[PDB]
């Protein structure tokens, strides 16, 4: 009579599941009279579980409905057990209770499967319930972008010529990037050694590479499957993508080229900020003294108020639409590159036996994902800011401004949004309101979210790390201006594009 | 590339092992990985794939789709029933015969 | 009450909405 | 993890010889599975 | 029988007897 | 054939409670009738208020499915038994386990309390049943004699004091002191998973996929067959007034007349929203202490509370 | 939204010239089963939609549709009787169309087509 | 100001959508799972 | 008329699968912190 301890928990669960299955159907729903082939009904139970785990529609052509009711009941039981265990161990791993090395690995595996089940469903739902960007939203976004670019007198990056001067510089930069990964050269393996060979030979003969690259950019529109796996940060999981090395070379080259040309023609205005000019702590410094240098930013004599709001975009990389994205990219690149990028995002994604096609979101492990994300992000900064304010911040195309500068004090003070910074998908805005602007805002907000019992104070979050002398004080007007500013910024974004 | 000889050895391997054990099938071939064995089976060798000529129903489909979802061939393809490489080459084909 | 034999997938030992059309055409226009 | 008392791992020559033997048994199998009258192995293998 | 044949025939044993069995056991 | 049955009103669903995260396999009402307790396959034990169905409390001790719960009338104790082979004794003044009974070799399937003495009986899948003295953690007796998993055990004060029904289709009436079989009843054709004792009629019934049967004590002689519920029957439950509830595993429940064997109602309920009709099932029943309402514990994670219809009459719902 | 000229005019031309579509309409019937043709197993919709997320959830089992000609055959249990008028006279024909329903059906149906009139027995040993 | 903005109020009758109170007996389509997944994956 | 994925309700609602008469309670996390005994002792 040995106990069931911690190492026998899963084996015991199955010992008992299959004892119960045997009892239940194979001798209370019999008339398998000679032998009820119980050893084969249990094989169907095992295959039903593997098909659940892999997300494959299980279907046994001629198999009685009582037996299928049994099998389905017991596989739903096992599914519930498996998933609840995943939930529980993830909470222990996140807060720090386990130090077991087998549990971290079983949990990463379980959450990888659960995520790919959910993502398969998201893609099928997209194709069935249609595109979520309506038609008027898509046309307004498209037309607004066109207006922006046309007023900045941007000229589109052309497809990279063969007799191009810098092609070799951009190719050597691409390959040095790809080589940094294998800087160490461990055991690595067959695929990593394939990649090292391809980089080494494109070093040996650069013009044959360049020729192959530009071929791909011209002709290729159906690619191989990428693999996926997760990096465990113990508090959240990060997805990691695995692209085949020939395509990796083409993408690295195109990545470098796009960024070179985009910055040479100034596609990105100065608020889009992982900028090459300053590290992030010098960014923080520049923000702080940008605030301090606004005009009369500290004076509250006549009832002004300054709000600083900061948020995210909550699912940008995941709701990017590849048809609207094709067309917004063609506004910017040559149509061959536009089609390469968009057809590169639509591939098969594979984990051990689960494969699905990506038709909705964007793959972030493609080498030109930085450019796509920052471009889409710029479209959304135009939605949030408006063409007029965004153009006052960006300054005239002949004499731009820099990170937080205006050409004059009048055009600085002509609006409540005084500073704006967008790091890849985090948004920091600094507002400065007069008494009447703050009053109109709070009316237009209370009108449409009536609060009689003064509940506006409850949900707020101030920082629990400063002293009590130093966090926010929750005075009714302050918490209402906070939520009014936020409720206003969150209406400028179509809910099907992104949210806040 | 792939040769008739590799292809027939693949067909035989798959028909013995089944379509999830690509690693032993890849052990059976020289100069071939499981990634590549799998890709070949699901691109060309699978007897579900059809290599016929396009019914003009299939081609009016191809054209309508390839306009509604431009550049999205792995998504277009199953909606008409051939692989993405076939759809794509035959689509360029109609385009240039029409140009 | 007869059970198929178990031949395995592991063991040896498309819908499209019709607003995709509306969206694509609106973008062409 | 490993286990003691083992020999090593086979070198390329032994691995390739075993591959060829496996490929031979494969083809004898499928030749039977197709009940092929028309195939023979001569005295040079 | 399939009936309510004899209700005192069915009636339960009584407190004295069940308490003697209770203490003996 | 016999006298005509007494008129029995119908019963109607009036409450549904959903908070469990795995099949609810057992249910039991407190003797003072203010709360009830369910044990489930998510390994918790939940204490709910019987008036408003509110979740009073939830106890997480077990390692696998909780398969039997019972609450003690002569103490503030609660006995639970599960598939981790372990029987626990929870103390309801601290809400903590205070004792653990060791000895079974496979899953415990269900348990009973002796109404006068301080003993506990548990049946299991190693085809045996055991008598535990409440305070001494070691089985005073291991009743053996069954050849397959013992599915049910009931225990009474009169003689015989222990009736076990198992999966070799047999029923066995045991003497507690000698710990030996006095009778084997073998009329059943398939496994016996439910037996019940009439509260004041020296009779007891035993349910099986063929038919419920009725037998007479203390010898176990056949009385009358009760046929019609063609389903794996998981529960039998009897009312002070001769209502007998037979709840099966394909989800259907049948109410009968204890005396004349007349099936007077059939309930066929509806599964919870997110569930497949393949997961409708009834795992336990229980009348409350007033015997006013009837609680069901289902394989779709719900508790369903039924009540009796006041707006019926014999002319409205006549007796066949 | 009448955000600007190109949006307003685009949307006008779209809503006017646009009528519903055909191919994806087709892509985005199930023969209802009666008490006679309800088989003992099911379609597989519930099992498949349960173990896969990339289908729409159906939670109620449907009986399949057993068959046709086979469903006929387990009713065709009595004999066939045919007189062949050949050059030699009448040929009297009893057929256990119960235990050979495929072949008996075939012969009978080409005989009813009169596909057999004029056919000559090519051979005799 | 507020002229040059494209989308007026996108949230008029957004009044709390009672799934946060439903109970769906399906492990992968429940609110707990959707919140778990959205919190822990990236 | 379009339902962003996160909304997407399958599974008809409890009220409509059961009826207006039956009352449906959904009890997740409880009242009564564990320290508070069900049975209360004598003193
Ligand atoms: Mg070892």
């Amino acid at each position: 009579a040995k106990t069931v301890t911690k190492q026998r928990v899963e084996s015991h669960f199955d010992l008992e599941l299959r004892a119960a299955v045997m009892h239940d159907i194979l001798d209370m729903m019999p008339e398998g009279i000679k032998q009820n082939k119980a050893r084969t009904i249990l094989q169907h139970l095992s295959e039903a579980w593997r098909c659940w785990k892999a997300n494959i529609p299980w279907k046994v052509p001629g198999l009685p409905t009582p037996i299928e009711n049994m099998i389905l009941r017991y596989v739903k039981a096992k599914a519930d057990w498996w998933t609840n265990t995943a939930h529980y161990n993830r909470e222990r791993i996140r807060r720090g209770a386990t130090v077991d090395k087998t549990v971290c690995k079983k949990n990463l595996g379980r959450l990888t499967r659960l995520y790919l089940k959910a993502e398969q469903e998201r893609q099928h739902n997209y194709l069935k319930d249609g595109p979520y960007i309506t038609a008027e939203e898509a046309v307004a976004v498209y037309t607004t972008t066109v207006h922006w670019l046309e007023s900045r007198r941007f000229s589109p990056i052309p497809f990279p010529p063969l007799s191009y001067k810098h092609d070799t510089k951009l190719l050597i930069l691409a390959l040095e990037r790809l080589k940094e990964a294998y800087s160490v050269k461990s055991r690595l393996n067959q695929s990593q050694r394939e990649e090292l060979g391809l980089i080494e030979q494109a070093y040996d003969n650069p013009h044959e590479a360049l020729s192959r690259i530009k071929r791909h950019l011209l002709t290729q529109r159906a690619f191989k499957e990428v693999g996926i796996e997760f990096m465990d940060l113990y508090s959240h999981l990060v997805p990691v993508y695995d692209v085949e090395p020939l395509e990796k070379i083409t993408d690295a080259y195109l990545d470098q080229y796009l960024w070179y040309e985009a910055d040479k023609r100034r596609l990105f205005p100065p608020w889009i900020k992982p900028a090459d000019t300053e590290p992030p702590p010098l960014l923080v410094y520049k923000w702080c003294q940008g605030i301090n240098n606004l005009q009369d930013v500290w004076e509250t004599s006549e009832g002004e108020c300054n709000v600083m709001l900061e948020s995210r975009f909550e699912k940008m990389y995941e709701k990017i639409d590849l048809t609207l994205l094709n067309r917004l990219l063609r506004l910017i690149v040559d149509h061959n590159i536009a089609d390469y990028m968009t057809a590169k995002n639509n591939v098969v994604i594979n984990y051990k036996d689960m494969n699905h096609t990506n038709s909705y979101g964007i793959i972030r492990g493609l080498q030109f994902a930085s450019f796509i994300v920052q471009y889409y992000g710029l479209v959304m900064d135009l939605l949030v800011l408006g063409l007029h304010r965004a153009s006052e911040m960006a300054g005239p195309p002949q004499m731009p401004n820099d990170f937080l500068s205006f050409q004059d004090i009048a055009t600085e003070a002509a609006h409540p949004i005084r500073l704006f910074c967008r790091y890849i998908d985090r948004i920091h805005i600094f507002f400065r309101f007069t008494a009447d602007e703050a009053r109109d805002l709070i009316q237009r907000y209370l009108t449409e979210h009536p609060d009689p019992n003064n509940e506006n104070i409850v949900g707020y979050n101030n920082k629990k790390c400063w002293p009590r002398d130093a966090r926010m004080r929750l005075m009714k007007h302050d918490v209402n201006l906070g939520r009014a500013v936020f409720w206003d910024i969150k209406n400028r974004l179509p809910r099907s594009v992104t949210t806040v | 590339v792939w040769r008739n000889t590799e292809d027939e050895i693949l067909k035989a391997a798959v028909m013995k092992y089944g379509k999830n054990q690509w690693s032993r099938i890849a052990s059976l071939l020289h100069r071939k990985s499981a990634k590549q064995c799998k890709a070949r089976w699901y691109e060309w060798l699978d007897p579900s794939i059809k290599k016929t000529e396009w019914s003009r129903e299939e081609e009016e489909k191809l054209l309508h789709l390839a306009k509604l979802m431009p550049t999205q061939w792995r998504t277009i393809a199953p909606i008409i029933g051939r692989t993405a490489a076939q759809c794509l080459e035959h689509y360029e084909f109609l385009l240039d015969k029409a140009a | 009450w007869k059970i198929p034999p178990c031949i395995s997938n592991w063991k040896n030992a498309v819908h499209i909405n019709e607003n995709f059309a509306k969206l694509a055409e609106a973008l062409y226009i | 993890g490993g286990k003691t008392g083992s020999g090593g791992v086979a070198s390329s020559s032994e691995s390739n010889r075993d591959r060829r033997e496996r490929l031979r048994q494969l083809a004898l199998e499928t030749i039977d599975i197709n009940k092929d009258p028309y195939f023979m192995k001569n005295h040079l293998g | 029988e399939v009936m309510n044949a004899d209700d005192p025939d069915l009636q339960r044993p009584d407190e004295e007897a069940i308490k003697e069995i209770t203490e003996k056991t | 054939t016999m006298p005509k049955p007494q008129w029995h009103p119908p019963w109607k669903l009036y409450r549904v409670i959903s908070g469990h995260l795995g099949w609810v396999r057992c249910i039991a009402v407190e003797p003072g009738n203010q709360w009830f307790v369910t044990g489930s396959a998510d390994r918790t034990i939940k204490i709910w208020d019987l008036a408003s169905g509110k979740l009073k409390l939830s106890l997480t001790g077990h390692i696998s499915t909780v398969r039997g719960v019972i609450v003690s009338t002569r103490s503030p104790y609660l006995f639970s038994c599960g598939e981790d082979k372990q029987v626990k004794c929870w103390d309801l003044e601290y809400n903590k386990v205070i004792r653990h009974y060791h000895g079974h070799l496979s899953a415990v399937y269900g348990l009973d309390l002796h109404p006068t003495i301080d003993v506990l009986v548990t049946c299991s899948r190693d085809s045996t049943a055991r008598i535990w003295d409440v305070r001494t953690k070691a089985s005073v007796h291991t009743l053996s004699g069954h050849t397959n998993a013992v599915a049910t055990v009931r225990c009474q004060a009169a003689e015989p004091q222990i009736i076990t029904g198992s999966h070799d289709t047999t029923i066995r009436l045991w003497d507690l002191v000698a710990g030996k079989t006095r009778v084997t009843l073998t009329n059943h054709k398939k496994s016996v998973r439910a037996v019940v004792l009439h509260p004041r009629h020296y009779t007891f019934a035993s349910g099986s996929p063929d038919n419920i049967k009725q037998w007479k004590f203390p010898d176990g002689s056949f009385i009358q067959n009760l046929s019609g519920h063609n389903a794996i029957i998981n529960t039998l439950t009897v009312n002070s007034d001769g209502v007998l509830v037979s709840g099966a595993d394909n989800g259907t429940m049948h109410l009968w007349d204890w005396r004349t064997g007349y099936n007077f109602q059939r309930v066929h309920a509806a599964v919870q929203p997110g569930s497949l009709d393949s997961e409708s099932g009834i795992f336990a029943c229980a009348f409350d202490q007033s015997e006013s309402r009837l609680l069901t514990a289902e394989a779709d994670k719900t508790i369903k509370v039924y009540r009796e219809d006041d707006t019926a009459t014999e002319e409205t719902h006549p007796v066949s | 939204k009448n955000t600007n000229a190109e949006t307003r005019e685009t949307l006008q031309e779209l809503y006017k010239e646009f009528k519903g579509d055909e191919i994806l309409a087709a892509t985005m019937e199930k023969k209802k089963v009666d008490k006679l043709n309800a088989a003992h197993y099911s379609t597989g919709k519930v099992s498949a939609s349960f173990t896969s997320t990339a289908m729409v959830p159906e939670t109620t089992h449907e009986a399949a549709a057993i068959d046709e000609d086979v469903l006929r055959y387990q009713f065709v249990k009595k004999k066939g009787y045919v007189r062949l008028h050949t050059n030699k006279g009448d040929l009297n024909l009893e057929l256990h169309c119960d235990l050979t329903p495929k072949t008996c059906e075939n012969f009978i149906r080409l005989c009813k087509k009169h596909y057999y009139d004029g056919t000559i027995f090519h051979r005799s040993i | 100001w507020d002229d040059d903005v494209v989308f007026k109020n996108c949230a008029k009758g957004v009044d709390d959508q009672k799934k946060d109170k439903r109970f769906v007996n399906d492990t992968l389509r429940s609110e707990f799972h959707k919140k778990f997944m959205e919190k822990y994956i990236k | 008329e379009v339902v962003l994925h996160e909304d997407k309700k399958y599974y008809p609602t409890a009220e409509e699968v059961y009826g207006p008469e039956v009352e449906t309670i959904v009890q997740e996390e409880d009242t009564q912190p564990l320290t508070e005994p069900i049975i209360k002792p004598v003193k």
